[PDB]
């Protein structure tokens, strides 16, 4: 199933993360999610836990061979579509015009689901250049597209 | 390894020390070079330096003596930009806790003894590691 | 049970979106992570060279000679 092209990318990334926790041929089980994110997949935290991800640095460490199957197991995780995202945000849109207030945007991002930190929230709003208007409203559809299409 | 610009540097260094234009560095070249720079070592220290070469000190011998010790070294600029990598706002400093962490717990970890000798004489003030000054120190004793 | 199912799906959809944000943040940082890897190799290797070579008389000479060219 896994293209050799893909196995190569996994090695490259694996070695980067190996280096970054102390070169020794193993990546911390806590960084499992991030390796995979670098490879272009978007697992929920609950996914990476199901494949062996730990809650904290220093509990377990994986050599490449134990890591490959973790990756293969997340690779098929469910990923949100744009339609799903719009439906979700629409439940917070009070008049269905396409706006949501910035405070609400922050409530859903750091108060629901797998809650993101204030720092993480401020950063995605920064990177996506999402501005609110004079009454504190933002268009969730722009934000959704910017996040989906990625940093490049 | 080992890069041309570094080979060109070793060659230029060999050439200046070889005051005779011998093609060999001998004890006279060394006394001459040392005396041009400051205190000149006694003839014992000089001969001991020369005995590190298992033969007449020509350029290929000079290479034997320096190649391994220099092979992985980088210019002052390269090293300052390596530090710059962790200095986003270009303050020309690093938090002492930050650089200690990088060195000790990431990459090719520094053991407790490497950390001790690294920070014995490092220029650190108010929690700030002066990496520009630090680079100067590791390039010039 | 249709109301519980609805709350769960909305909550999963948000989590997937947060997954998308998490993804974006890491990929955003990747390139700098690679450069820093190189940077930190430069720093550790060069400090290590210094520690070995700083009391070696040949090096002390070599370094006084290098600024002259
Ligand atoms: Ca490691
Ligand atoms: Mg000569």
């Amino acid at each position: 199933k896994l293209s050799q092209d893909e196995i190569d990318d996994l090695k490259e990334v694996f070695e980067l993360f190996d280096f970054w926790d102390g070169r020794d041929g193993a990546v911390d089980a806590f960084k499992i999610g991030d390796v995979c994110r670098c490879l272009g997949i978007n697992p929920r935290n609950e996914d990476v836990f199901a494949v062996g991800g730990t809650h904290k640095m220093g509990e377990k460490s994986l050599p490449f061979e134990e890591f490959l199957p973790a990756y293969e197991g997340l690779m098929d995780c469910e990923q949100g579509t744009y339609a799903d995202y719009m439906e979700a945000f629409k439940t917070f849109d009070r008049e269905g015009q396409g706006f949501i207030s910035g405070a609400e945007l922050r409530h859903v991002l750091s108060g629901l689901g797998e809650r993101l930190s204030d720092e993480e929230v401020d950063e995605i709003i920064n990177l996506t250049d999402l501005q609110e208007d004079l009454e504190g409203n933002v268009k969730y559809e722009e934000f959704v597209k910017k996040v989906m299409t990625g940093p490049y | 390894r080992l890069p041309q610009k570094l080979m060109q540097e070793m060659k230029e260094a060999f050439t200046m020390i070889d005051q005779n234009r011998d093609g060999f560095i001998d004890i006279n070249d060394l006394k001459e070079m040392f005396s041009s720079l400051g205190r000149t070592p006694d003839d014992k220290e000089l001969t001991a330096m020369l005995k590190e070469a298992p033969g007449p000190l020509n350029f290929t011998m000079f290479l034997s003596i320096f190649s391994d010790k220099l092979s992985g070294t980088d210019s002052e600029e390269t090293i300052r930009n390596a530090f710059g990598m962790f200095d986003e706002l270009d303050t020309k400093k690093l938090n002492i806790e930050y650089i200690k962490d990088l060195l000790e717990n990431m990459g090719d970890n520094f053991n407790k003894d490497e950390m001790r000798m690294t920070f014995k004489e490092a220029p650190v003030e108010g929690g700030k590691f002066d990496y520009v000054r630090f680079v100067a120190m590791i390039k010039g004793s | 049970n249709l109301e519980e199912m609805r709350d769960e799906r909305l909550s999963k959809i948000i989590s997937m979106f947060q997954a998308h944000i998490r993804g974006y943040l890491i990929r955003k940082a990747y390139k700098k992570l690679q450069d820093q890897r190189i940077g930190l190799s430069v720093i550790q290797r060069n400090i290590r060279k210094w520690l070995v070579l700083r009391n070696w008389q040949w090096w002390k000479l070599y370094a006084k000679v290098k600024p002259l060219l």
